[PDB]
């Protein structure tokens, strides 16, 4: 585990 | 689509979490698990425009990234998050989408999941709520990224 990328579309 | 891509020290997505139910069909077709950050993130964008969640004429994609310390060394994650940021925007250029990148904190990460939001949606929710833009968690569940950003543009009052 290193990074969390939370992506928001719409 | 609200997605969380959990990557490891080799930038590949070990597991993808849907923070919102509309992300599940996207992740299905994307299959970002065992996929490097560049292709994985590109899939999330690609699949969302194909499913009609965003249109290419106006697509602001929000990216928030937090380094949850599974790697640190001593001063790694400082420049490491920059390798993340540069990839987030590079994939946005790949897809031909507009972007807003708000780097998250680990504290912010656990607040996001507690609010039932992705860190992206939450990062800008917490911005807007400070700006004097009245957001409810239900409004954050429902309103689009372009709606939230547009409100910051016309009503900016805080740092």
């Amino acid at each position: 585990m290193y990074a969390y990328i939370d992506v928001d579309i719409n | 689509p609200s997605i969380g891509l959990v990557i490891d020290k080799k930038e590949k997505v070990i597991d993808a979490k849907p923070l919102n139910n509309d992300a599940k069909p996207i992740l299905d077709e994307a299959a970002p698990k065992d996929m490097p950050l560049y292709d994985a993130l590109s899939k999330i964008l690609d699949i969302s425009k194909k499913n009609g969640y965003i249109n290419s004429a106006d697509n602001i994609v929000l990216f928030s990234a937090s380094i949850n310390s599974g790697r640190n060394n001593v001063s790694e994650s400082d420049k490491g998050i920059q390798e993340i940021i540069s990839t987030l925007k590079d994939v946005a250029k790949d897809a031909g989408v507009k972007f807003e990148i708000i780097p998250s904190t680990e504290e912010d990460r656990q607040k996001a999941l507690d609010q039932n939001l992705s860190m992206g949606r939450y990062a800008i929710y917490v911005k807007a709520v400070e700006e004097g833009v009245n957001l409810n968690l239900e409004d954050a569940r429902n309103l689009s990224v372009s709606e939230i950003l547009g409100k910051l543009e016309h009503h900016h009052h805080h740092h």
